[PDB]
């Protein structure tokens, strides 16, 4: 199981962050089976919020943290499961991670973005 | 002369100077002797000491007006230099070039190279490297760009004549070094490790001898294009027709009755996706991956009650497996001319259409599948006889004395050698008393035996060593050869399996003795011998396409596993690594390439595993075929030349025979002289007129018939008799009568014959034989003995009645006339081959001898992972708390002598193998539940024997039989031995049709338009445009698929109509043109025909799919379409000559099916009398078993190409319970029980294909090769 | 296999006499529940009658006093998949003569999926005092007596034509 995802993404203050999680599994993306699990962390060792995630359809818990500025912006059946946010705030700065498992494949997949608020 | 040593110098320069400028004024060959890369003609002698690697004048003449010089080199080889500074740059007289001359003419850098090369390509079988593999990786590029280097400072880069980039291998040098720089600078990452490759064929160029090899293998290539053109026309012929007659058909399905919910099959099918969930619709079999197909026939398959056939979803095999499109249809009957696998799409295709369709297969496998074989074969055969002629043409244009002569006196005499023979042999006959559950008294006797052997060998060594010194007894192959054996023996008895087995090679020293066990040893050293290269470029092919497929494939294999295994496991097969990718490569040369295709193509597309196998079959078959032949002519013809007179020394086995009769002689004269001391007229008319009438047609006919008759009434005892009581009891009065008239005929023939001239006849003692058991049974069944065990087991010989037709019809006795004269050679190979196969027998009971025992699970045939029950104590543990598990054992295996030969048999034969690879490789111990691939490199003991065994004994079978139909021609007289007297005339008769001269031209009419009209059409403008308009007509043919639109479908038909139009006015032009001329010639009244019938056809299918419903009908009525794309072959004078070979061959054939069928007659009559209430079980089912004649018929016709035996085999080898049950009721019938006859079903089963291969191959071959010939004269 | 021969049509009086029904699956390897009720419509009648039923390895008998202590069960035994539903009467009489029907409710077991299907077989049964021989095996029996003699008259007569002739010709020369 690859994952693709920059280690680094720098945004400007007040612009938008689209996160490219991408992932090449063979085989077919079954709606019914994918798994999804987004998580932010505000440093590698702190505890890691669960945000976004894909059971059957895509479920956003809206986080008060991100208010109502996360949404959906790939496709599973393109194998795409970016994650796109509005107006990135200062506070948005920190460390994004994708877990993906995609049935019927056994490893796990895991990509993180470490984002950047620019001036 | 020795002077023409002369440096290349300023002077020489000069003198090119002024001819060049000659030449300029100015405005023949080169010597062959003294052309580069070969040795100096011997009248040049010896190489002076200074002149070796130094600059020489150009020794050839020829070159004398050109700057162009020669280098000497060590070992007497010339190379042919450039004169011209290289890259403009550095002049011949410069210290670079010297030195660089110098390195590139040393053999120490071609050693450097090879060493190199060979290195590298061991790296190249990885999977996954070490990560310091970089380094390595880094020294191959450096030392290939350095000998490029040296190579281009030596002979300039591209700057004139003999340059570095003038040579082809160069041209792959650069571009391997190009591609390293670039993929490691620059940076797909598979297809640059493919690429890597290439690496490996720089092999060719550094080993001397390859490159010539490669060049005859290209030379023969380029002589199959007339018959690959054939192959091609007729697979898409063939293609078009099973396109037109399947097409759709294999996606039949048995869909359920009763659905709730309101649902329908397209709401149903528009939501499936699991094989689970399509298993609640469809009837699965259990253990199956695609639903069961059904049919809409009477003889198709049948759904269950509650389910219903219907033509929905995919094709089986992943969907690979259709006539749905002409590519798909291509596929197949590229499959079915190969006959890989090909009796699942018979018995698929007989279960989705019908059982009548088998005619289709029977013409498609007696008509490409043997003949383009058979066409290849003999187009490489004459390709290598030419080459061969060429090269052939070439070419000719104090105390130890006493105890040293006494052994020597004991030792060497020839009764020692006969005795040594004798216990070769009684070793190997104890070696092969072997087998599982042997008890340890046995054991025991068995060491004790083999203990006190090779006592006695290595007493013989040590015996033949002191009587001759080492000097002497070293200097023969033999004495090596046994030398070898007792120190191996010696030390396998101070320390295994194997080598306890390397003993058993002795037995090759009887062939100074066996004239034709001799021949296989001649032919194996014959492939590392004058062969040994072609062996080599096969091994390196080999080689490079199991690297190429592991790079391309493997982590496919792994990413995408669970698209190909429910476990989410690799398969069986698979090239993830290198052994695997080399079994599979070495799988498609034996010929199976298309299970492991369908699972490469779902794991790594379509179009790149297509590419890749389709080189892999070229090319593999290409050289395998070309050594095949090479080791069969050069083995049988060249071993023929009057080398030696026959044993002038007498083996000591003849000398010691030759004494045994003396002292025999001796022994009976004497004892003959001391016992000998001590003590009217009318009877004669009366078997006149018998004989006139005997004699006589009227009574032949009549004998004929009753033949035909008698045979034909054993057809009708199926199982499904008691359903017919009138026709049995007409049967069993016609029986009677039968037997009454054959005994007036034994008895007529008797009375005008004479006892002795009827006595001496083998036809009369057959029909006598046949008579008497007749007799028998029905004074039996008279007597009321009808039951009386051997007498009722009797009653299964009436099977034999049709073996009286043999006598009647000319044809068959023709063929078996061959068959008894060929008899004695057949025994003797098959000796050989017994012998020869005994070795592995043994050995592969010595390794797998109680090993295949398993526990498995009964409900579903999954062996116990051994995690849990690891032996057979834990599987009856577990047998006594469950109740559907067993500790099952393998029905053919290793686990006596007799089981191995028949275990070797399936290896050889391709059927049935895999199944014993598995458990090998699965084997643990004995008593030990097997492991999965516990031990993997047991696949090469299966390598080793498909090699010797199945390869080179072919090799000899092949050779010895047809050896001896050649010795039965020239007996003859060179007359043909396949057909007969009246066949002689007509075949005389059309051997003239491809010789006839052309007759005078058809002259001009009267008519001012009709000469204009005939000007138009006697053009080869018109002739042209006819086959261009015809290979349209076969390309709207093509694009016809299934679902096409009903738009698609009407252009098609008005493309056709329109088609139809334009040919029916071609020949009325070509008709109102010629007059009545045109009915002169065989083509023109061919497309006459296939006009008409075209015409016909159409009018009749349109008025079948309007005014009737008959869908196969209206198929068989469209195949009139063919006509007008066969009329290809008029303009193709390469694909005409093998189809006149073909027609000079049909009547050798005719008469070769005519007894073939014979023979399947009776085998099916015997078939049905015991193997008719089997269990169902393998290849034993609903629809192909003995239970009907015409099934029957089916299963013998499906096995005469050797397919499936083992499968239907399997299910007779049942004899005990759980396997059967002996006492099972069978409804509507008397019969008890299922269980088969082990010994009958295997004398059956193996006689069948020996049958089989000594006919439908041999004789083939032999008919179709003598007939290409005759076509190619 | 399972082969669906019919029912002989013929009894003979004071004798035993076995009545064929047998019905076989369309897929031999399926599974089923099978039970079978028989129906008799004696001669001389309009109704069909019940007069037995098997079902589970138990036959019953209806309260019949034209069959009570004359019917065995003569079909498949030790299983519930019935395919051979015959049943023997020990003791034939004149009260047996009519049609018979027997019918068969056999049950499929199928994954996730179960079919309930039925047949009906007819066996019309004739009561007679002594048994007929067929008029198949009388037909065969002359034709065949008839070939035998016209074959053997045929080659009498070419044997004795050719002898005469061979015996003229022979004296001849
Ligand atoms: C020296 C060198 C010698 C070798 C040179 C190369 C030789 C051959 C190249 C063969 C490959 C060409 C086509 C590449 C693949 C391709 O582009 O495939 C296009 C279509 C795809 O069809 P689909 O979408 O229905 O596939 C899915 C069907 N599903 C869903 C039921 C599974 O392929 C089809 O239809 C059928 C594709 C296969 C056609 C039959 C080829 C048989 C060739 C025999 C060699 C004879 C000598
Ligand atoms: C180019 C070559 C083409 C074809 C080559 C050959 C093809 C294969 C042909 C033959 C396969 C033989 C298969 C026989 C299977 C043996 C089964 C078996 O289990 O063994 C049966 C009998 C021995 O009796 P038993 O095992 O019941 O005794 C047990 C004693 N108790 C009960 C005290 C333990 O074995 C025997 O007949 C001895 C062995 C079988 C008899 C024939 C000898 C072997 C080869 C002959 C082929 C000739 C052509
Ligand atoms: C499913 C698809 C079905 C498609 C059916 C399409 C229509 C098929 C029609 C069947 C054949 C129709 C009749 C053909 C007669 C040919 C003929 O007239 O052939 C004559 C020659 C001997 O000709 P000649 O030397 O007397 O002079 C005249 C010839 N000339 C001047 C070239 C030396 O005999 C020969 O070659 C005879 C060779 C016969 C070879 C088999 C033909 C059928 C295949
Ligand atoms: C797989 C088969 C697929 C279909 C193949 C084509 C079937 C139709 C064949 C033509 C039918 C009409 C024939 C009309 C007369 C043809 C004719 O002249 O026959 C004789 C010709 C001879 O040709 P050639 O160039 O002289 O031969 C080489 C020189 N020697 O030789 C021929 O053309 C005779 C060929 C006969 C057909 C092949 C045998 C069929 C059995
Ligand atoms: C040269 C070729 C033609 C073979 C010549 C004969 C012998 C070299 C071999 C071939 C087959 C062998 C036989 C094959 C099988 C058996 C059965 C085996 O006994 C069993 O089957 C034991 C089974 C049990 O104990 O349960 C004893 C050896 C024997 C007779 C073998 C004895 C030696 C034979 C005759
Ligand atoms: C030329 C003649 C004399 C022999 C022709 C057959 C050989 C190619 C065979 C016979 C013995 C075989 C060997 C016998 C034993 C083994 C051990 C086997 O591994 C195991 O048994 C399991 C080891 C483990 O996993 O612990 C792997 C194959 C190998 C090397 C075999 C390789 C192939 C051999 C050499
Ligand atoms: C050259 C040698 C030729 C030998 C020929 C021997 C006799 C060859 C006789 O061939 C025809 C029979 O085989 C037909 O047998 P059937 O059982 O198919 O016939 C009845 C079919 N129905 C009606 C039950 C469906
Ligand atoms: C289980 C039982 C199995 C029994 C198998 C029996 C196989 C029999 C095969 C057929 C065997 C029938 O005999 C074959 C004949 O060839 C032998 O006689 P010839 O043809 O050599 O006689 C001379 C002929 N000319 C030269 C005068 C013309
Ligand atoms: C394997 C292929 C098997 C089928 C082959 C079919 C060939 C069908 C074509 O046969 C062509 C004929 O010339 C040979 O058959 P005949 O022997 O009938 O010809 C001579 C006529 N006499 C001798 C009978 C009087
Ligand atoms: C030598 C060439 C290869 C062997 C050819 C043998 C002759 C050809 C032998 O063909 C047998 C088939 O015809 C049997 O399948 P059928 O569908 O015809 O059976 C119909 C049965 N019912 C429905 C009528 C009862
Ligand atoms: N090696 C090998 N040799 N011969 C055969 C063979 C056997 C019987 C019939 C046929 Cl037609 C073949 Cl080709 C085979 N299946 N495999
Ligand atoms: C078909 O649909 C109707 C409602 O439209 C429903 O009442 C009915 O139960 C359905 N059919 C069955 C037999 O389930
Ligand atoms: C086998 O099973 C029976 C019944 O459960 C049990 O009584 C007996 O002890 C078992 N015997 C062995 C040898 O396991
Ligand atoms: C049938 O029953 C009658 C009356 O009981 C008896 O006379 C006759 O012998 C019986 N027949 C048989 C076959 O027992």
């Amino acid at each position: 199981m690859e994952v693709t995802v920059p280690a680094t993404l720098n945004v400007l203050n007040g612009s938008d962050a689209r996160l490219p999680c991408t992932f090449n599994s063979c085989y077919t993306v079954n709606h019914k089976q994918f798994s999804l699990n987004w998580t932010y962390q505000e440093c590698n060792n702190c505890s890691e919020e669960m945000f976004l995630q894909f059971r059957m359809k895509i479920i956003n818990l809206k986080l008060e943290r991100f208010q109502d500025r996360v949404e959906f912006s790939g496709n599973p059946s393109k194998y795409d499961v970016s994650v796109m946010l509005r107006n990135v705030q200062p506070e948005d700065e920190g460390i994004y991670n994708c877990y993906i498992m995609n049935p019927p494949d056994r490893h796990r997949g895991h990509g993180k973005i470490h984002l950047q608020v620019l001036m | 002369g020795p002077q023409s040593f002369v440096h290349f110098t300023k002077q020489s320069l000069a003198l090119i100077e002024q001819r060049i400028a000659e030449r300029k004024s100015k405005e023949p060959k080169p010597s062959s002797d003294l052309e580069a890369g070969k040795q100096l003609p011997f009248i040049y002698g010896d190489i002076p000491p200074g002149m070796v690697s130094e600059p020489l004048e150009d020794l050839d003449p020829y070159y004398a007006d050109k700057k162009t010089f020669i280098v000497l080199n060590k070992g007497k080889t010339i190379f042919r230099f450039n004169a011209t500074p290289a890259l403009y740059m550095l002049s011949p007289f410069s210290p670079l070039r010297r030195i660089s001359i110098k390195i590139l003419v040393h053999s120490l850098f071609s050693m450097l190279i090879m060493c190199t090369i060979l290195t590298n390509c061991i790296f190249m079988t990885m999977n996954n490297p070490p990560d310091w593999t970089k380094n390595v990786e880094y020294t191959f590029t450096g030392i290939y760009t350095f000998e490029s280097l040296v190579k281009i400072l030596a002979r300039g880069f591209c700057v004139g004549e003999f340059t570095f980039l003038r040579d082809p291998w160069n041209w792959l040098d650069f571009v391997v070094i190009v591609f390293a720089y670039l993929t490691e600078f620059v940076n797909n990452v598979s297809a640059l490790r493919t690429f890597r490759v290439l690496r490996a064929l720089k092999t060719i160029s550094v080993i001397p001898g390859l490159k010539t090899i490669v060049g005859a293998l290209i030379q023969s290539v380029k002589k199959l294009s007339d018959v690959m053109i054939l192959t091609v026309f007729c697979l898409s012929v063939f293609a078009l027709i099973g396109l037109q007659l399947f097409m759709g058909n294999l996606k039949h399905k048995c869909f359920r009755n009763s659905l709730e919910n309101n649902e329908t099959l397209e709401s149903i099918m528009n939501t499936l996706e699991s094989e689970e969930d399509f298993r609640k619709y469809f009837y699965y079999l259990e253990g199956s991956k695609d639903a069961l197909l059904c049919g809409f026939s009477t003889d198709s398959g049948q759904c269950p009650e509650g389910y219903t056939c219907v033509k929905i979803g995919r094709n089986p095999d992943y969907g690979y497996t259709s006539f749905d499109t002409f590519s798909w249809a291509f596929l197949a009957l590229f499959r079915l001319m190969t006959q890989d696998y090909w009796e699942n799409l018979y018995q698929q295709t007989l279960r989705a259409a019908g059982k009548t369709y088998m005619i289709f297969f029977v013409v498609v496998i007696f008509l490409g599948s043997f003949y383009l074989i058979n066409l290849i074969l003999a187009v490489v055969a004459m390709a290598y006889e030419e080459q061969n002629q060429a090269n052939i043409e070439e070419a000719k244009q104090p105390y130890w004395i006493k105890f040293k002569k006494c052994i020597y006196f004991i030792v060497m005499d020839p009764f020692v050698d006969l005795a040594i023979t004798i216990c070769i042999v009684l070793n190997t006959l104890f070696m092969a008393m072997e087998h599982h559950p042997m008890t340890e008294e046995f054991k025991n006797v068995l060491a004790i035996g083999n203990l006190v052997f090779t006592g006695i060998f290595a007493a013989e060594m040590v015996l033949k060593l002191i009587a001759m010194d080492p000097y002497e007894y070293f200097q023969v192959g033999w004495n090596i050869f046994d030398s070898l054996i007792v120190t191996l023996s010696l030390v396998e008895l101070f320390l295994l399996s194997v080598l306890r087995s390397f003993r058993l090679l002795r037995v090759f020293k009887l062939a100074k003795s066996w004239p034709t066990l001799n021949m296989l040893i001649k032919i194996i050293g014959n492939s590392v011998g004058a062969l040994g290269n072609l062996t080599l470029v096969l091994a390196i092919i080999v080689f490079i396409f199991a690297v190429v497929g592991m790079q391309l494939f493997g982590k496919s294999y792994k990413e995408c596993v669970c698209k190909i295994n429910d476990d989410c496991t690799l398969p069986r097969w698979h090239m993830n690594d290198f052994f695997h990718s080399f079994l599979i490569v070495f799988r498609v040369l034996c010929g199976e390439w298309i299970e492991t295709m369908w699972d490469c193509m779902e794991v790594a597309g379509q179009a790149m595993c297509l590419i890749v196998y389709m080189m892999v079959m070229v090319i593999g078959n290409l050289v395998v075929l070309n050594l095949f032949l090479a080791l069969l002519l050069s083995s049988f013809s060249s071993d023929n030349l009057t080398a030696i007179e026959e044993d002038p020394d007498a083996n000591n086995l003849q000398i010691a025979v030759t004494r045994i009769k003396k002292g025999i002689n001796y022994v009976k004269q004497t004892l003959r002289e001391f016992i000998l001391k001590a003590f009217g007229k009318i009877w004669w008319n009366i078997r006149k007129t018998c004989y006139k009438i005997v004699e006589h047609s009227w009574f032949e006919s009549f004998i004929v018939l009753m033949i035909l008759l008698s045979s034909g009434a054993l057809a009708f005892e199926d199982i499904y008799i008691e359903r017919k009581k009138t026709i049995k009891i007409i049967l069993e009065y016609a029986d009677k009568i039968f037997t009454y008239i054959f005994i007036l005929e034994m008895l007529l023939k008797w009375i005008a014959y004479g006892y002795k001239t009827y006595f001496t006849n083998a036809w009369c003692w057959l029909d006598f034989l046949i008579v008497d058991v007749s007799l028998v049974t029905l004074v039996a069944n008279t007597l009321g003995y009808s039951d009386l065990g051997p007498i009722k087991s009797l009653r299964t010989l009436r099977a034999l009645r049709p073996l009286r037709a043999l006598s009647r019809f000319e044809g068959m006795r023709v063929v078996v006339n061959a068959l008894i004269g060929a008899i004695p050679s057949i025994m003797n190979v098959l000796l050989v081959c017994l012998i020869f196969w005994l070795i592995f027998s043994i050995m592969g009971v010595n390794l797998f001898a109680g090993k295949f025992y398993e526990c498995i699970n009964t409900t579903d045939g999954s062996r116990f992972p051994a995690s849990q029950v690891p032996n057979r104590s834990e599987c009856f543990a577990l047998m006594n708390v469950s109740q559907n598990v067993r500790w099952k054992n393998l029905k053919v295996n290793f686990d006596n002598v007799g089981l191995g030969y028949l275990s070797l048999l399936q290896v050889a034969t391709f059927k049935g193998w895999t199944i014993i690879m598995y458990a090998a490789v699965d084997s643990v111990n004995v008593d030990k539940q097997p492991k999965y691939e516990y031990s993997l490199y047991m696949y090469i003991y299966f390598v080793v024997f498909i090699i010797f065994g199945s390869f080179f004994t072919l090799n000899l079978f092949i050779g010895v039989i047809i050896d001896n139909f050649n010795q039965q021609k020239k007996k003859l007289g060179g007359q043909d031995i396949f057909m007969t007297e009246e066949q002689k005339k007509y075949y005389n008769a059309m051997k003239k049709l491809g010789s006839k001269k052309p007759q005078k031209p058809i002259p001009r009419p009267g008519n001012k338009i009709q000469g204009c009209i005939f000007d138009l059409v006697t053009n080869q403008a018109f002739d042209i445009s006819i086959m261009v308009l015809i290979c349209l007509n076969m390309v709207t043919m093509m694009v016809e698929k299934e679902g096409q639109s009903q738009h698609m479908t009407e252009v098609l038909y008005w493309i056709n109509v329109v088609f139809i139009i334009l040919f029916t006015g071609e020949c009325v032009l070509k008709l109102i043109s010629l007059r009545h001329y045109y009915f002169t010639v065989g083509w023109n009244i061919f497309d006459f025909v296939v006009v008409i019938i075209s015409i016909v056809g159409m009018f009749l299918a349109d008025l079948i799919e309007t005014y009737f419903v008959s869908p196969t009908l209206f198929r068989v009525i469209r195949l009139a379409r063919i006509g007008r794309i066969l009329r290809l072959v008029k303009g193709a004078k390469g694909i005409r000559t093998l189809l006149f070979a073909l027609m000079m061959s049909l009547p050798a054939l005719f008469n070769i099916g005519l007894l073939l069928f014979l023979v399947m007659f009776i085998y099916a009559i015997f078939g049905m009398s015991n193997f008719a209430y089997v269990k169902k079980e393998d290849g034993i089912n609903d629809m192909f078993n003995f239970e009907t004649f015409g099934n029957s018929m089916i299963c013998l016709f499906q096995i005469t190409t050797s397919a499936g035996w083992d499968g239907l085999l399997a299910p007779i080898l049942n004899s005990k319970p759980p396997d059967c049950d002996p006492k099972k009721v069978h409804p509507g019938s008397s019969v008890e029980g299922d269980c088969g006859n082990p010994s009958v079903g295997i004398f059956y089963f193996v006689s069948y294909i020996i049958i089989s291969f000594l006919v439908v191959v041999n004789m083939y071959i032999a008919v179709i090769l003598e007939n290409f010939s005759v076509a190619t004269e | 296999g399972c082969v669906e021969v019919d029912s002989e049509t013929e009894a003979v009086y004071g004798m035993t006499f076995k009545i064929l029904c047998i019905s076989c699956k369309r897929r031999s390897e399926t599974n089923a529940e099978t039970f079978t009720e028989w129906t008799f419509r004696q001669k001389g009648t309009e109704e069909f009658v019940k007069i037995l039923r098997y079902e589970n390895e138990v036959l019953q008998l209806e309260e019949d006093e034209r069959f009570e202590g004359r019917v065995v069960w003569n079909g498949s035994r030790g299983t519930k998949d019935l395919q051979d539903l015959s049943i023997f009467i020990t003791n034939v009489t004149y009260n047996h003569s009519g049609d018979y029907e027997c019918h068969v409710y056999r049950l499929l077991f199928f994954e996730n999926y179960e079919h309930n299907t039925s047949v009906v077989k007819k066996i019309h049964i004739e009561v007679v005092d002594k048994a007929n021989r067929d008029m198949a095996s009388i037909v065969s029996e002359i034709m065949m007596y008839v070939l035998i003699v016209v074959l053997t008259i045929w080659l009498v007569a070419e044997m004795i034509y050719c002898y005469k002739k061979i015996a003229a010709a022979t004296e001849t020369a």
